[PDB]
């Protein structure tokens, strides 16, 4: 009841009082104001001029509670808009929080970890500014223990989450040397058994692999792909989501980097991923499939062997409409790279009729994707004479009507493929 | 050719999941 709902005016009167204990009470009252869930008055606290005082209290080494209270208060200002985070940074909080990482009070260090996570989380400029102030070495030193299990769960989760914000954004991506510094302890967190540490470690890896191939390689050469594939089969949705995002990012790289994903056994998880009831998992799993079917013929062959072509036929036949696109892409890239035997196998699995059904959509971009795929399929059946059988399939499922109704379309690409298709195979 | 996650999520996000960008502390 002592510090429950102070007015900002009372907080200001206490913080300006020349009594350190009065300032502590006012700072705790500020922290409780900033901790309530119904619209905490961050902007009023900023306008009263309290941030420099809070930042100054961070250095009060012989009053450890006012360090904690102002650290917590600043953490929650930094949790708001970019403008509010910037107010914390402009008060000089970054070097003061980094000095607090080494505190003998675990709860104070943890709070400095958290506040730096919020600042780094605002974006790449503050992320790189936290890095330039030297935050990475003291953060990583806090994880330099023989066994992470001796650390308190919340502490470890907070360190993992803040390291992942140092890995996060993309224009620009984090400094190469900082990524190299963090990765080894990140690999270690990826083997820790706590669902939240694992999820945030997968998020970090997902950020690091979202870029050019040299960035994927930094991660892939640390050996994490098998562990990512294991995490891909977790029952915790907060784990599979970033695990799948990372795997999907890695298979956007070279054929060789894609192959490590396949070597690691990832394709065996896809029967359940391509039927997963969370539509986002199923969308991203199908996108990931479309970058594997863009690979080599031996890689397309592995998709066949794992029985994933009926699963693509399934997603094409019935799924979220955005997911059906990814499946259309998966098919068209398959048709682009595959052998003739692999391509006619699509027809044997029933690809034709769900492709024709999707010609009824309005998104111009897929009529392209789809008509390309049937162009490639006709072209590969032609090398075995099976052009007629395919033309009657497309005719019997009402796909012929779609293809020819389509050369009155508002696109050069649509109706030159439409009308091309008709002359060699429908006359 | 392969489509990176930015081309992926160009015709998909907003709505694509990510970790927590910022975190408010409400309890001890």
């Amino acid at each position: 009841q002592g510090t429950v709902n102070w007015s900002v005016e009372d907080i200001v009167k206490g913080i300006n009082s020349n009594n350190l204990e009065s300032q502590l009470q006012a700072t705790q009252a500020a922290r409780k104001l900033l901790s309530r869930e119904k619209q905490p008055p961050i902007d009023n606290i900023i306008r009263a001029g309290l941030i420099p005082k809070f930042v100054s209290f961070l250095g009060k080494t012989d009053c450890s509670p006012i360090q904690f209270e102002s650290a917590w208060a600043l953490t929650n200002i930094a949790s708001g808009t970019s403008e509010q985070t910037k107010a914390v940074v402009d008060g000089g909080a970054i070097p003061a929080f980094i000095s607090l990482l080494a505190s003998p009070h675990a709860h104070i260090s943890e709070q400095a970890v958290w506040a730096l996570g919020n600042i780094a989380g605002d974006g790449s400029a503050f992320r790189d500014l936290v890095i330039k102030h030297g935050a990475i070495d003291p953060l990583l030193a806090l994880l330099a223990v023989p066994d992470l299990s001796t650390l308190a769960c919340g502490y470890l989760r907070n360190l993992t989450w803040t390291l992942s914000n140092l890995c996060r954004n993309k224009n620009p991506a984090p400094p190469l040397d900082a990524v190299e510094q963090i990765l080894p302890t990140l690999v270690r967190l990826l083997h820790h058994n706590d669902p939240e540490v694992l999820a945030d470690s997968c998020w970090a890896i997902s950020y690091l692999t979202d870029g050019p191939n040299e960035r994927i390689e930094m991660v892939v050469k640390k050996g994490v792909v098998p562990q990512l594939v294991k995490l891909l089969g977790a029952t915790e949705l907060p784990i599979v989501t970033p695990a799948l995002r990372a795997i999907g990012n890695i298979v956007t790289g070279t054929d060789e980097q894609t192959q490590k994903v396949i070597d690691a056994g990832a394709l065996a998880v896809f029967p359940s991923l391509l039927t997963n009831p969370k539509t986002n998992i199923q969308k991203e799993a199908t996108w990931t499939m479309s970058n594997i079917t863009a690979g080599r013929q031996d890689q397309i062959q592995q998709v066949v062997n794992h029985g994933l072509v009926p699963f693509l036929v399934g997603v094409l036949s019935k799924a979220d409409f955005k997911t059906q696109k990814e499946a259309a892409w998966a098919i068209t890239n398959y048709t682009s790279g595959g052998t003739v035997e692999q391509i006619v196998y699509l027809v044997h699995c029933g690809i034709i009729e769900p492709l024709m059904n999707l010609l009824s959509a309005k998104d111009t971009k897929i009529i392209q994707v789809i008509l390309d795929a049937i162009s490639n399929i006709f072209q590969a059946a032609e090398k075995l004479g099976e052009t007629e059988k395919l033309s009657i399939m497309i005719e019997e499922c009402g796909g012929l009507d779609k293809i020819e109704a389509l050369q009155r379309h508002e696109n050069e690409s649509v109706y030159k493929a439409s009308l091309n298709l008709i002359e060699k195979y429908f006359s | 050719a392969k489509k990176k996650l930015r081309e992926y999520q160009q015709r998909n996000s907003p709505g694509v999941p990510t970790g927590a960008k910022k975190k408010k502390k409400i309890k001890n």
